[PDB]
């Protein structure tokens, strides 16, 4: 009963501001540090920010950078972004997210997600640094394995690459970090692997609940996060 | 105003008048922090000399926050425990759980802020390095890959640059037991001293006065380390605060008077006791008997009250008339006839005695007065050096006033048969009561 859930959105007017935040219950504030993800329908992940556990440090994504603001209240135990000039390709579901590191404030000593949320959307009316498959067949009881492909300041030169399933209308959940261990609730099955530039991620003996969409992402170099396309299991 | 002079002739001392002083009354704390980097850094195929050398400097920044660590851990020691206990218990504050976050959260946006602590003194805190931001952005990048990239040199000199004030700071910290004085450039620097200064709860006077004579504000002030906890180094400043300011103080020279005979057994000597700074203070005389306790720039004097005394104003009376039973004037007594000299601060009194050569000569001139046996005073006005047997004096040169108060030396006044001379420190009601019992002790027999 780790809870985070999202709050702000509906329907918005394309400019002016808006704000959305975040709530925690189930654990430990100052010991968790915080990302905002978001995602267009029926297209790939997207990350947006972080901060670390005193909300000192605070490092952005590229593509958003000064539109938006990231806070926190540690003693009102919230997390708050705020969006200025919205634009009508900023319609998408925003995440919340957190990570298990604390008293650490560089990027690369949280740079998994394992605690996410149902998401709010932002409607307004008048993206993959990393590279996956998007096609992948597999009949039962096979093996098949997915490519996450970077290019030596992510995934390459560091071994940081994370692996989450996401089911088709719900939350990510964890299931690599580092580049092969997995964290609890996870079976043995999920194992993930590294060879120069491309993190391969490994499922054998398939079931039917593992028909789904999955995602990578790594540190890339710049003091940013990177997530892949996403790729379409299917059972047979 | 001007500073002058009274030597008194009557009493083989001299008193120099016309002194501002400003004396410490009080502590202003004020809590200096340093944002750290809590960093895991992990092995990497490295050979080349820059991976070598930001390994070596990260490995001093590392070893550099787990000594000071150790440092909070075992530093039970105390050097002053009447002068440092109202920072440590700010740093006793500041142990507590929830209130490094509290001074985390004010400092959060701005370099300097107040903070309301829960004890609550209202203190102000200062972020004047950020070593978290440079380690989080520039370096961690480089060298935590599998194998270390190459960083160029501008990277290796920018962090030895951020990281020596941190290492000059553990060092000063960890040989004094974490209470340095003064506090040095390192603890504190002269642009944040200015502006610590300058956003004091004192007067204009005060702040000026301060920073004009910044060297002597730092030289009376404390540093105390705190704690390291959750990436951040604190460490209060205890800065001196002049409550009395542009106050009268006097000065006074003090040298032995002795008989003038051929035999050093038929010779008493007597010299005042009790010399110093003396400081006007609400009504009252502050003296100050340590040397050290009154730092003076030109006109100005700044002393500490904290290990001085407080004196009836008749005291100041003693340079004019000592034998005044009004106040007991203190002196000490002897029958060592020594020669010696005291450069005062528009002067100098010689005292001559047996066989040893007094002499004042001028670089320009040779010497005008030879001293003769006995206790006497020069102005500085034209003379520039006294010699007292192959020892030379220099005379202070400064401007201004003296006044020679005629008086008959006191020693031709006393017995020497009957003079208690093994009774050292004494006042003088009991030199006097030392009279009237030998006195006592002539009559019966
Ligand atoms: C000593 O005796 C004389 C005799 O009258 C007296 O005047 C003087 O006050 C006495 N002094 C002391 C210290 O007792």
């Amino acid at each position: 009963e780790v809870q985070l859930v999202e709050s702000g959105g509906g329907l918005v007017q394309p400019g002016g501001s808006l704000r959305l935040s975040c709530a925690a219950s189930g654990f430990t504030f100052t010991t968790y540090a915080m990302h905002w993800v978001r995602q267009s329908p029926g297209k790939g992940l997207e990350w947006l920010a972080s901060i670390s556990y005193d909300g000192t440090s605070q490092y952005y994504a590229e593509s958003v950078k000064g539109r938006f603001t990231v806070s926190r209240d540690n003693s009102k135990k919230t997390l708050l972004l705020q969006v200025n000039s919205l634009r009508p390709e900023d319609t998408a579901v925003y995440y919340c997210a957190g990570s298990p590191s604390g008293h650490y404030s560089w990027l690369g000593y949280f740079y998994a997600m394992d605690v996410w949320g149902q998401g709010t959307v932002t409607v307004s009316s008048g993206q993959s640094a990393l590279t996956q498959p998007a096609s992948v067949s597999g009949s039962p009881g096979q093996s098949i394995t997915i490519s996450c492909t970077g290019a030596s300041s992510d995934v390459g030169g560091y071994d940081y690459v994370s692996w989450y399933q996401q089911h088709p209308g719900k939350a990510p959940k964890l299931l690599i970090y580092d580049v092969s261990d997995r964290p609890s609730g996870v079976s043995n099955r999920f194992s993930g692997s590294k060879s120069g530039n491309t993190a391969s991620l490994t499922i054998s003996g398939l079931q039917t609940e593992d028909e789904a969409d999955y995602y990578c992402s790594s540190y890339t170099s710049k003091n940013t996060l990177i997530f892949g396309g996403g790729t379409k299991l299917t059972v047979l | 105003q001007n500073i002058t002079e009274e030597f008194y002739q009557s009493t083989c001392s001299a008193v120099s008048k016309g002194y501002l002083g400003a004396l410490r009354t009080g502590w202003y704390t004020s809590v200096i922090t340093i944002e750290l980097s809590n960093i895991k850094e992990n092995k990497c195929n490295g050979t080349d000399a820059k991976v070598k050398l930001i390994k070596q400097e990260l490995d001093k920044y590392k070893n550099a926050v787990t000594d000071l660590q150790l440092l909070m851990q075992s530093t039970p020691a105390t050097g002053s425990g009447s002068a440092i206990c109202s920072g440590v218990a700010v740093c006793k504050v500041l142990h507590l759980e929830g209130e490094v976050n509290k001074i985390k959260s004010a400092l959060l946006s701005t370099n300097k802020a107040v903070v309301s602590l829960s004890n609550g003194p209202s203190v102000l805190t200062s972020k004047v390095l950020d070593l978290k931001n440079y380690i989080d952005k520039q370096l961690l990048p480089i060298v935590n890959k599998q194998s270390c990239s190459i960083p160029n040199i501008e990277t290796v000199i920018e962090f030895q640059q951020k990281n020596n004030r941190l290492l000059e700071i553990t060092r000063e910290f960890s040989v004094n037991a974490g209470v340095t004085t003064p506090v040095s450039t390192y603890m504190l620097t002269n642009s944040e001293l200015l502006s610590l200064i300058n956003d004091m709860p004192i007067t204009n006077d005060q702040k000026k006065l301060m920073s004009n004579n910044v060297q002597i504000v730092r030289q009376q002030s404390y540093s105390i380390m705190c704690i390291i906890k959750e990436e951040v180094l604190a460490y209060v400043v205890q800065l001196p605060l002049y409550g009395v300011i542009d106050t009268p103080c006097w000065k006074l020279h003090t040298s032995p008077l002795c008989t003038t005979n051929t035999k050093e057994g038929s010779n008493i000597c007597l010299t005042r006791t009790d010399r110093g700074w003396y400081c006007d203070n609400a009504g009252s005389v502050s003296f100050f008997p340590q040397a050290e306790t009154c730092k003076v720039q030109s006109n100005r004097v700044f002393c500490d009250t904290m290990n001085s005394l407080t004196l009836p104003s008749e005291v100041n009376l003693c340079n004019v008339d000592i034998f005044n039973p009004k106040y007991d004037c203190k002196i000490m007594t002897s029958k060592t006839d020594v020669s010696s000299s005291v450069i005062t601060s528009l002067g100098a009194i010689v005292s001559c005695y047996g066989k040893t050569k007094c002499t004042a000569s001028n670089k320009n001139r040779g010497i005008i007065k030879t001293f003769s046996n006995g206790c006497d005073y020069v102005s500085n006005k034209g003379v520039d050096t006294v010699s007292v047997g192959n020892t030379l004096y220099c005379v202070n040169k400064q401007e201004g006033q003296s006044l020679y108060v005629k008086g008959e030396p006191i020693i031709n006044f006393y017995d020497p048969l009957v003079f208690p001379s093994n009774q050292f420190d004494a006042s003088i009601s009991q030199v006097n009561e030392k009279i009237n019992q030998s006195l006592a002790f002539i009559r019966k027999s």
